[PDB]
């Protein structure tokens, strides 16, 4: 019987194909002037309409190329993969989604370039001294985390140019420090100094070489050389198949886009390299200041690590920035630059523990959904992100695309893939939304039986003012016969009120503020529902009194929205791990929790409840999180095991329970050692005295 | 949206100069003509030995569009000695800012560099220069003896520069005080009155500064940007100044007041980085005779609709209340790096509406991004956020980006017509640009058929070319057309008629005009002035029975129409515009006649009525609440019918039901023609005799608020007929409620405490919480959850504080969060223990000394908590049992709420009362294996 393709796609090829991918054509009058056209498929097939002629297109997401994901990261010979599938092919029809997966994997082994950007005001004499050390010293250590590294240097000291440099009050001025019993070389800007080389040797030789500079105004240039460092990719030299980090170190404040109009410097960052044979920023004394968004595009691009050592005193502000530019990592520098070791290798660890996906150059009309798999076979939906991990694990999402009607007549492509990776998923769209016969169908008056209109498809319109199964009956005057099957059940109903029926068919008559489709005069193109003022709240376009919802929308009103951020906090878990995400905002679980992200719950049990369920976990090898399977996940706090606790005067929190073995564990907890946490266990737990007489 | 955009005019200077960099019009009272004011702050001059001076042009309006520089200063440096230059004129961006009222006008050199009189030096101090006719003195308040960078030595004044009505200027010194920025303000009077050219530091006697503060804050730019207008109540233009790198990067903008340097009002911004300050702007957007101020941060991160930061810019919308409290909305660019808050010029009325309007400028936007201005106009509500029109740039970029918009300026009709007109600068070419408004006017539009029904047998008049008769009816149209300012009398207009629009697609032609014998009819028509109400009358007739066979669907008559453009306009091509919220077409229709009975007239008898699906709307929130229509026709026929159910328009209109094929899925839609507050649904055009209708109408009323006991909505059928066109209205109350889920719960950090109790020994007078036991934290909750507040309520704690004479959990403090006070019916911490640096088994009150707390709760809304922290210890020498040894104690605390009072009090309301109890569960776990007879020793 007539359903949905019956009711709207039985105008056209096109028409039948646009309703829905449940619906299907017929070729060369198999039923000639029969009946039924489009209603579904078997249906039309029953009707023997079967050979060269079902027109029933399906969708597909054949995988093009899928290397298998790496074991170790400096084995090359075979190219370093860490995406399962590389290209994959989408055929998708009007209104319908396939859905596909894409397997990331943060290799064991895998190289890393650093390099050192570095403040190089007076204040920062002392740092260079004890960067000589550096190098080898990093070498040694990187040694266990990775195999094939290579660093290279380049130093900052903002734009030498009349209100930061010391314009030339005196020409002795011009090398400046004569103001106060010593010697520095001019104001710079940017310099490249070593270019990424694996001799680590020349790191140690070249910082030697390096000495500071002196500057009038507090804040320096910092952003021109993040910049120039992140895109004279051939000068700095990164390599593809590798790590890329840029560790910025500065103990001041930063020059911004716009500072610049004060030094008449009012030319925008082009975002384009200008160190040139000299291995100076050219463009400094010209170009502004990039602006954080310029800045994080081209991070983006070149996968840049920009990490942030910087020093206490300046520490909130850059962490603020930080925040401003996602990705990036910040860390407390010391005075002289004694800790910058471990931050960078604190560092690497931080950005290899994540792994959340882009999309570049999606199609409009297109709309993507990730599900994400990340511990064991774990399914959170919604997410396209991944945190907490390790160097060897393989995280997993889940995509579907779906396509809103038929696009352009163009193939088009796309890509997914992790920031900062060099691999990725490449997704060739093709629109399969036209009739095979569609080409083969010539209009041209005749051949539409003995009259004037137009033909294809095994069926034909007729030209303006005519129509007719075959073509009869122009503009009335004849129509009074006919009646035609318009209202199903026949109880009167004309072509839904507004619209006449005629030669078999409706003429809906209206064309009120907008478009009238659909056989019995079916369809409004407006009368569909409001939120408040438009139509799908203004995030959907609609058909038959349904809303189809805009990329990043969902729900029958379009009004909820797919954005998982605003339910994110700086705890960096969503909704504090206390609850789920609906509609960008956080709907809390039991604990008795509230706040936008679940962060505040009073009443919750203290730390001592969940800690010690982990320290059962790992260092009693039992518990909930041993038999989920997820010790080694949900905590890397580093338990430690004392044999007593101390009154030391520090942030101490003394937890104590009794174990299934019946003994009273004794455990504390020391926060904020640097931003981590540690946890000290006393190593005799208090049992039960059974008889010890000597025996 | 009336700025002519085809025809502008286009003026443009030496390549490399920055022409266009400032803008501004120049209105003498010498003079009846007009100019415009371009600066060119890298322009060479004559200037001896002096490269890019910079200059500034006065240019002609008056046709020629050619430019000329005004000699400010034809000399080059002073010399502090011989061979030893006192000041650096070159490269000193003379011109980089641009401000003119009445006959005089202020240019600045804000890299105007300074040897000092001290030290060899080359210090920005920046200067300006006030012309006047042919008298020039220059202004350079920066350049005094405070004379480095600690003082006035980097000030470059003149970075930015304003007017105050009376006659004093404010400039900008970002420089002064380490960065800190200035702001200086001077009596023109004065400038002029106390120049001298033999001093170098003129001390001007009513001065106004704002002074050097702690370091902090450094590096801050104020007076980056600057703006006036009046703030603290009535008098003078008080000083407005954007410091972008104000508090961390955030940016402010501070107010000052204009009589002395006092400070008014601060903004702030949201995200660092944004250069929220970087251009500001005063205007009275709501006509309501308060200035009203615009911040633009022009590299602002809003999120996208993925959830991904993208720097597309911002501007801020303060509106003044006579009150003082700012009534502040953000307004965001719309392309990626285009830097929306660039430049936001105030208009003045652009479009005469009777409301100031403003352009803001994203300077980098565009296909080929060669700059965008936005152009937004005021309403009474506020800035009607929906540009009206976007003026693109036309100039390609030769190498550096062309940044149209850059810079503006408007509010001055530099021509005839009364309306303001827009200088656009575009720096990176070279080139300024004048658009010029072009003047509105606004149409009223009648149209009748005064046979409005048509009997077919009613054949009164003759068809021309046969010799037979036709019902026939007539058509009259009506043009009146009127607008403010300069534009023609006549005016011409094309107008058009359409018989039976929702037809001739395809379909049968039921109606024709008499003399043409067609459904299509034109006429140039020329009506004039404004009132005049310029009229013609055309009858036409309808077709034979014998076959149009539709006799139910109306035949809608449309009339639409079109101004003349050129035939119209002035002498040099300024075409007028119509007005953007005005239709250029009206419907009206007549319907054939068709049953009403023997005496030819329809009468019906509409009824409407409704019942409470839902009888309650609690308070305090948004509320689901749809009610069902019977709407019937048992008289006939009713013509246009339509419901009219009018909305107390504290609640919303989301839709009619498709959820159910019992109810009718109507054709409706919201509207408010002045105070009307509807949803406006059809019942059928003809809706028949006896056609009874069955409709759901969904809603959501909202009304937070304690106003009325109930809801109303009003609703009645209405219609076309001459008689008994409508029905009776019909009223449909809703009953608010009141719903407070108020719940406590409550917790004990540790919930146990086992008693091998670490490194503890007695003390007979005993001091800190060593000494006595471990901390146990009992945190007591009251939260409102329920959609409707409370305004009062009473919390009661039962604190087991002994146990036969033993102190068990000794509180030491107790803290508050939320409205709520609290009382302890015992001093708390007899003993004064201090240090802080933050029925065996259960013992409760019943068998227990009781220790009380009431509290005092006041109004928790929705989504609100009060809490309690008791912070106590624990009593270990008690548990210690002297008596012998020990036992598992539970001690357990309890506490109660009961709501007293609501807001809401004309309305049904119940005390709403529970409780809870925390314990903390004393046991020792360490505990003697079997032994038979022996007894303990201490
Ligand atoms: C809009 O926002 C802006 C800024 O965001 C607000 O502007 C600020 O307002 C503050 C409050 O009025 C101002 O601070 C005051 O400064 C004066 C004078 O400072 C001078 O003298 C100081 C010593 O007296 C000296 O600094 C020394 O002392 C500092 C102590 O603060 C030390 O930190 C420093 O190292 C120095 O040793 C300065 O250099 C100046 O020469 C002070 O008198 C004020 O003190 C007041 O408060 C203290 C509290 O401890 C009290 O004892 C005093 O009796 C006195 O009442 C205060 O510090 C600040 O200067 C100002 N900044 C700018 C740039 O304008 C603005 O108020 C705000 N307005 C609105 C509408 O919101
Ligand atoms: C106002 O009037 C002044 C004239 O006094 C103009 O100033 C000079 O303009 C020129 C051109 O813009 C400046 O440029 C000079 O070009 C040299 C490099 O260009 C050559 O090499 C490139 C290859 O890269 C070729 O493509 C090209 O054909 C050239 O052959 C520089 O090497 C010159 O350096 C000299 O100037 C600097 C300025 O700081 C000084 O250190 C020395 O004098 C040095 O020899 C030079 O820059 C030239 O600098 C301008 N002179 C100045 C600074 O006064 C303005 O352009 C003009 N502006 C306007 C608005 O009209
Ligand atoms: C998109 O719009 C729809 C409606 O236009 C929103 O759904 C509405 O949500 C309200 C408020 O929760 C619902 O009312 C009631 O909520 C209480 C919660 O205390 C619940 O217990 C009741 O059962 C009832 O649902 C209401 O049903 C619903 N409106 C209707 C009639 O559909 C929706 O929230 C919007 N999406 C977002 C989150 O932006
Ligand atoms: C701290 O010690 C107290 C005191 O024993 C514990 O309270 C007891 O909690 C248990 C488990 O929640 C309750 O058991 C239940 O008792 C009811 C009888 O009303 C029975 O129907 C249930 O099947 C169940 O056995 C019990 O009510 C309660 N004590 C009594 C006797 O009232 C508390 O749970 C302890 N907290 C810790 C740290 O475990
Ligand atoms: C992520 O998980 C959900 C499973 O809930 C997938 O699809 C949803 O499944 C059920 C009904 O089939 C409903 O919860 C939703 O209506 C479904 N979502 C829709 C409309 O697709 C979802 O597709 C999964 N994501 C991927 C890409 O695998
Ligand atoms: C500068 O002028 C303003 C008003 O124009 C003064 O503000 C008032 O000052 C008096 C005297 O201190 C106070 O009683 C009022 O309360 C102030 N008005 C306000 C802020 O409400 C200000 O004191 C003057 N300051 C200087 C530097 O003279
Ligand atoms: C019969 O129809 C004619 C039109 O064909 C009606 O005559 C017009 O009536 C309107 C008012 O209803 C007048 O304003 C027109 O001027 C009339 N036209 C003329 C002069 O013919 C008429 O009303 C109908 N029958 C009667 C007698 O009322
Ligand atoms: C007659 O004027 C109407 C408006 O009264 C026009 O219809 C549409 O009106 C919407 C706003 O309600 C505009 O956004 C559209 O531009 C209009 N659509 C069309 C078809 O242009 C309409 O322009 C006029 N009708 C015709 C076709 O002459
Ligand atoms: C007080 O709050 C309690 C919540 O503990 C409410 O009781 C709940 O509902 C039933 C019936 O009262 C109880 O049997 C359950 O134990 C409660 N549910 C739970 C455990 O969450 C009760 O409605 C309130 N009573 C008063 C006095 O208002
Ligand atoms: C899509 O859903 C899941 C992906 O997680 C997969 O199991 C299933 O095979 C897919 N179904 C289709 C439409 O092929
Ligand atoms: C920066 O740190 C965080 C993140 O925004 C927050 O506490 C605060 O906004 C910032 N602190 C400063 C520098 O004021
Ligand atoms: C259409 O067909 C008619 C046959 O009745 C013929 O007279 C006419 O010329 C044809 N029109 C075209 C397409 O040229
Ligand atoms: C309408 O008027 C113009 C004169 O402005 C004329 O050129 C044109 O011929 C007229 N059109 C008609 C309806 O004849
Ligand atoms: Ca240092
Ligand atoms: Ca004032
Ligand atoms: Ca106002
Ligand atoms: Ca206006
Ligand atoms: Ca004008
Ligand atoms: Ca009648």
């Amino acid at each position: 019987g007539p359903n949905i393709c019956t009711t709207r796609g039985v105008s056209s090829c096109q028409q039948c194909l646009a309703v829905s991918p449940m619906c299907a054509w017929c070729s060369d009058e198999a039923l000639p002037l029969g009946s039924p056209r489009c209603d579904l498929k078997e249906n039309l097939l029953k009707d023997n309409c079967a050979p060269e002629s079902i027109e029933f297109p399906v969708s597909e997401a054949r995988v093009l190329e899928d290397r298998p994901l790496s074991d170790k990261g400096s084995g090359d010979s075979s190219q370093v993969t860490q995406v399962s599938p590389q290209r994959i092919a989408l055929r998708l029809r009007p209104d319908d989604s396939k859905n596909f997966s894409i397997q990331v994997r943060q290799v064991e082994d895998y190289p890393v370039d650093i390099y050192y950007l570095m403040d190089l005001s007076y204040s920062m004499k002392d740092d260079l001294w004890s960067i000589q050390n550096l190098g080898t010293k990093l070498a040694t250590q990187m040694r266990k985390l990775t195999s094939n590294l290579r660093i290279g240097f380049g130093a900052f000291v903002d734009k030498p140019v009349s209100p930061y440099m010391y314009i030339s009050p005196p020409e002795a001025l011009e090398n400046p420090c004569y103001d106060m019993k010593t010697t520095c070389l001019p104001m710079f800007g940017y310099k490249h100094v070593l270019t990424l080389t694996d001799q680590v040797t020349r790191f140690n030789e070249e910082v030697k070489k390096q000495s500071v500079s002196r500057n009038r105004d507090a804040p320096e240039g910092g952003f021109d050389a993040i910049m120039q460092a992140t895109v004279c990719d051939e000068k700095i030299g990164w390599r593809n198949d590798a790590s890329h980090l840029l560790v910025f170190t500065t103990d001041a404040k930063t020059h911004i886009a716009l500072d610049g109009r004060l030094a008449g410097i009012v030319q925008p960052n082009d975002g384009q390299c200008h160190v040139g044979s000299d291995n100076h920023y050219s463009a400094s004394t010209t170009m502004d200041y990039p602006s954080l968004g310029l800045m994080t595009e081209k991070l983006s691009q070149k996968n840049i690590n920009l990490i942030f050592a910087v020093t206490e005193n300046v520490v909130n502000l850059y962490q603020n920035y930080s925040e401003l530019i996602p990705g990036t990592t910040v860390g407390v520098l010391s005075m002289d630059s004694s800790n910058v070791l471990q931050l960078i290798v604190d560092a690497y660890g931080k950005i290899r523990s994540k792994v959340e996906l882009e999309v570049r150059d999606l199609p409009e009309e297109l709309s993507l959904s990730f599900n994400a798999t990340c511990l064991n076979n774990e399914v959170i939906p919604g997410l396209k992100s991944c945190m907490g991990l390790k160097i060897g694990d393989t995280v997993s999402f889940s995509i579907e695309a779906k396509v809103r009607g038929c696009p352009q007549e163009k193939e088009k492509s796309f890509t997914i893939k992790p920031v900062g990776f060099k691999d990725s998923l490449i997704v060739q769209v093709t629109f399969d939304c036209d009739c095979a016969c569609q080409a083969q169908a010539e209009p041209n008056s005749h051949r539409c039986n003995n009259g004037n209109g137009t033909f294809e498809c095994g069926v034909c319109r007729c030209g303006p003012g005519w129509l007719g199964s075959q073509c009869e009956c122009s503009e009335e005057d004849y129509r009074p016969s006919q009646q035609d099957e318009c209202s199903p059940r026949e109880g009167q109903p004309v072509c839904s009120q507004r619209g006449e029926c005629l030669c078999g068919q409706c003429v809906c008559h209206s064309s009120d503020f907008g478009k009238i489709t659909g056989k019995y005069c079916e369809c409004d193109d407006f009368s569909c529902v409001r939120y408040k003022g438009e139509m799908c709240s203004g995030h959907g376009q609609c058909s038959c009194g349904d809303c189809l919802c805009d990329s990043d929308w969902t729900g029958y009103y379009c009004n909820c929205t797919t954005r998982t951020d605003t339910c994110m906090s700086s705890n960096g878990l969503l909704c504090s791990g206390r609850g789920k995400c609906e509609c960008g905002s956080c709907v809390c679980i039991q604990p008795g929790s509230y706040g936008d992200t679940c962060e505040k719950c009073p009443t919750c049990p203290d730390a001592c409840t969940f800690k010690k369920e982990c320290v059962e976990c790992k260092k009693f090898d039992r518990g909930a999180l041993h038999d989920e399977n997820t010790c080694n996940r949900y905590c890397r706090d580093e338990i430690e095991s004392v044999k007593e606790l101390k009154d030391t005067g520090k942030d101490a929190v003394n937890c104590t329970y009794k174990n299934e073995d019946d003994c009273v564990v004794r455990f504390q907890y020391y926060e904020d050692s640097s931003g981590k946490s540690i946890l000290y266990v006393v190593e005799e737990p208090e049992c039960p005295k059974g008889p010890d007489i000597l025996v | 949206f009336n700025l002519d955009v085809d025809s502008p005019a286009e003026y443009s200077g030496p390549e490399g100069s920055y022409f266009g960099f400032a803008v501004d019009f120049f209105v003498p009272s010498a003079s009846s003509r007009m100019f415009l004011l371009v600066g060119a702050p890298k322009a060479n001059t004559t200037q001896p030995g002096i490269v890019e001076g910079g200059q500034v042009l006065k240019c002609d309006w008056s046709s020629t569009r050619r430019c000329q520089p005004i000699e400010f200063d034809a000399t080059g440096n002073r010399d502090y000695a011989k061979d030893d230059p006192l000041e650096f004129k070159s490269h000193q961006w003379f011109g980089a800012s641009v401000r003119s009222k009445q006959d005089k006008i202020l240019a600045c050199a804000p890299l105007y560099h300074w040897r000092t009189e001290m030290k060899q030096e080359r210090e920005p101090v920046g200067t300006c220069f006030l012309q006047d006719g042919t008298k020039t003195v220059e202004y350079a308040p920066c350049r005094s003896q405070d004379i480095d960078a600690d003082g006035q030595g980097f000030c470059q004044g003149g970075f930015s520069i304003d007017f105050t009505k009376a006659d004093r200027v404010l400039l900008g010194g970002p420089g002064s005080f380490y960065w800190q920025g200035q702001l200086i303000s001077d009596q023109v009077a004065e400038i002029v009155s106390k120049y001298d050219p033999n001093v170098y530091s003129i001390k001007y006697n009513n001065q106004l500064a704002t002074r050097t503060a702690q370091a902090i804050f450094d590096d801050s730019y104020l007076g980056y940007s600057v703006a006036v207008g009046d703030f603290n109540g009535d008098g003078i233009d008080d000083f407005v100044s954007g410091v972008p790198r104000a508090a961390r990067t955030l940016g402010m903008v501070y107010i000052y007041d204009g009589k002395n340097m006092s400070s008014l009002y601060n903004f702030t911004g949201e995200q660092m980085a944004a250069y929220f300050g970087f251009s500001v702007a005063a205007t009275d957007i709501n006509g309501d005779d308060y200035a009203d101020v615009f911040i633009g941060a022009p590299l602002f991160m809003d999120r996208g609709s993925d959830g991904k930061l993208q720097e597309v810019g911002q501007v801020s919308v303060s509106l003044q209340r006579a009150s003082g409290d700012f009534q502040t909305t953000k307004l965001n660019g719309f392309e990626v790096f285009a830097r929306f808050g660039s430049a936001i010029a105030p208009l003045g009325d652009l479009d005469q509406d009777g409301f100031n309007d403003i352009a803001i400028a994203a300077p980098y936007g565009g296909e080929d991004k060669k700059g965008i201005v936005y152009i937004f106009n005021g309403r009474s509500t506020g800035l009607n956020a929906v540009p009206s029109q976007i003026l693109e740039g036309q100039w390609a970029a030769r190498s550096m980006p062309p940044s149209f918009g850059y810079s503006m300026k408007g509010a001055t009709d530099i021509d005839k017509n009364g309306y303001p007109d827009l200088i656009v600068g575009a720096f990176g070419v070279d080139r300024a640009i004048l658009y010029r408004a072009r003047p509105v006017i606004t149409v009223n539009a009648g149209l009748e058929v005064y046979p409005s029904i048509l009997n077919q047998d009613n054949k009164t008049c003759s068809l021309p070319g046969t010799a037979l008769k036709v019902s026939c009816f007539n058509v009259r149209f009506c043009l009146k057309a009127d607008g403010k300012g300069v534009l023609p009398r006549k005016l011409n207009f094309q107008v058009e008629l359409l018989l039976d629009k929702l037809k001739q697609k395809g379909a049968i032609r039921r109606a024709l005009f008499l003399y043409s014998r067609s459904p299509s009819h034109s006429k140039n028509m020329t009506i004039s002035r404004g009132g005049l109400m310029q009229c013609e009358e055309l009858i036409a007739y309808l077709r034979d029975e014998s076959e149009f066979r539709d006799k139910l669907t109306p035949i809608t008559i449309f009339m639409e129409y079109r101004l003349d453009y050129r035939t119209a306009a002035d002498t040099t091509g300024l075409q007028p515009i119509l007005n953007q919220f005005t239709p250029a077409n009206i419907s009206r229709q007549a319907h054939i006649l068709l049953d009403c009975g023997e005496d030819n007239v329809c009468k019906p008898k509409l009824e409407v009525s409704v019942d409470s699906d839902q009888k309650k709307i609690y308070i305090g929130d948004d509320n689901p609440l749809t009610l069902i229509v019977k709407a019937q026709n048992q008289g006939e026929g009713a013509y246009e019918a339509e419901l009219i159910v009018s909305i107390p328009l504290q609640a919303d209109f989301i839709g009619v039901v498709r959820n159910n094929e019992a109810l009718a899925r109507l054709s409706c839609a919201f509207k408010t023609e002045n105070q009307t507050r509807q949803v406006v649904c059809d019942l059928g055009n003809p809706m028949k005799a006896g056609t009874q209708l069955l409709a759901g109408l969904r809603f959501s009323v909202h009304q937070q608020s304690e106003m009325d006991t109930s809801v109303k909505f009003d609703l009645q059928i209405q219609s076309s007929n001459l008689f008994d066109k409508v029905s009776p209205v019909v009223s449909h109350k809703v009953d608010l409620a009141v719903l407070a889920a108020v719940e406590i719960r409550g917790v004990s950090s540790p919930d146990h405490v086992f008693l091998p109790i670490p490194n503890w020994e007695h003390k007979e007078n005993p001091e800190t919480e060593e000494d006595v036991g471990p901390v146990v934290q009992h945190i007591y909750e009251l939260r409102n959850n329920g959609p409707s507040s409370f305004s009062k309520a009473m919390l009661h704690l039962q604190w087991p504080y002994k146990y036969n004479n033993n102190t068990l959990l000794y509180i030491l403090h107790y803290d508050i969060d939320g409205p709520m006070n609290c009382t302890s019916d015992m001093e708390i911490n007899p003993l004064r223990i201090k240090i802080s640096s933050l029925d065996i088994h259960t013992l409760g009150c019943g068998v227990a000394q009781c220790l009380k707390i009431v509290c005092q709760v006041g109004r928790l809304d929705r989504g609100k908590s009060a809490i309690l922290y008791v912070k106590s210890l624990l009593w270990t020498e008690t548990f210690m049992n002297k008596e012998n040894q020990n036992h598992s104690y539970s001690l357990k605390s309890s506490a109660s709420f009961n709501v007293i009072e609501f807001p809401y009090k004309n309305l049904p309301i119940e005390d709403i009362t529970n409780s809870t109890l925390v314990t903390t569960n004393v046991t020792w776990g360490i505990q003697p294996a079997p032994m038979p007879v022996p007894v303990w020793v201490i």
